[PDB]
DNA sequence: GCGGCTGTCACCTGCTCATCGTGTTGTTCCCA
DNA sequence: TGGGAACAACACGATGACCTAAGAGGTGACAGCCGC
């Protein structure tokens, strides 16, 4: 509540499955697959 | 104190309504639990479902809650008792719908063979 | 069927949520109702995954839509591989 | 960053039935 | 068809306030969370 009162209009927040729906809509998979391929190509131990 | 909260809520203060209902809801939950736990049937799985109704009742009683020196706790614990009684009314009437899939599927055959 | 009870729970909580939205109820009440609707659909799809199960007439758990597919008595392992059949009989066996 | 351990997800198995909180309205019955 | 009466619907919200008992499975496979 403090954050929303102080510096609102820059970030958007939510609770429950609405937040997940917004992320799954906005989030695109190509770039994520790219970084995952980068890290698996050069990874150590559990992280890979 | 609850008194100022109810005063601002009947006035129409949204923050006061929020803060007062945030206190009403735990009371409604506790009362619905301690009643419905000991009653027969599957009423125990409606405790929360009743609490929300109790809160809804309060949400529609504040606009005309003419105070008479009665604490708001009394108002909530009267509404909760009435809702519990209404659930009992709905339960005891014709308690024939038994949710047993071991008779409809295995024991009851199709009418057309 | 238990599915009727679970569908009734989800429809109850959905309608109560719609009412609460219409009245402009505070954040806490709408949040509680939305959480309850989430748990209701969760019980509809799988009663036992999270929390306590929703019991039916007795203390036994209710049957979820996914509980009707798995297990020994599920659809696959009781009705699609092994079926009761017509033109069949049985009796005790004696030596001729 | 990489271990323990610590839970959590899989499998294996099987006829009885207890009430409220008041008060009112409208239909739908029961008698005559 | 009159009164006399039974269920299904409703609208409110009786100066007082918290569960309940039941409850010994076993064995793998694993991915997290917590500790180094």
């Amino acid at each position: 509540r403090e954050l929303r009162d102080r510096f609102g209009t820059y970030f958007d927040g939510s609770m429950g499955a609405a937040a997940l729906q917004k992320r799954l809509e906005s989030f695109d998979l190509d770039e994520e697959a790219e970084r995952l391929r980068e890290i698996i190509r050069t990874g150590k131990g559990q992280k890979k | 104190t609850v008194g100022g909260l109810v005063h601002r809520a009947v006035d129409g203060d949204e923050q006061a309504t929020h803060d007062l209902l945030a206190h009403v809801h735990p009371l409604a939950l506790r009362y619905c639990r301690t009643r419905l736990s000991r009653l027969p049937g599957d009423a125990r799985h409606f405790v929360e479902d009743l609490a929300q109704e109790v809160c809804v009742a309060v949400l529609l009683a504040l606009p005309r809650y003419k105070d008479t020196g009665r604490p708001f706790e009394a108002f909530v614990f009267a509404i909760a008792a009435h809702k519990v009684a209404d659930l009992q009314r709905a339960a005891m009437r014709h308690p024939g719908s038994t949710a047993v899939p071991s008779d409809e599927m295995p024991e009851r055959p199709d009418d057309s063979l | 069927s238990d599915l009727n009870d679970l569908y009734r729970r989800v429809i109850n909580r959905n309608n109560r949520l719609k009412r609460l939205l219409d009245l402009g109820a505070p954040e806490i009440i709408v949040n509680n109702e939305k959480r309850m609707l989430q748990e209701a659909v969760d019980a509809l799809f799988d009663n036992g995954r999270r929390g306590r199960p929703v019991t039916g007439p007795g203390n036994r758990p209710l049957k979820s839509l996914s509980d009707m597919l798995k297990g020994k008595q599920g659809r696959f392992r009781q009705n699609l591989l092994g079926k009761r059949v017509d033109y069949s009989a049985r009796s005790v066996i004696v030596v001729g």
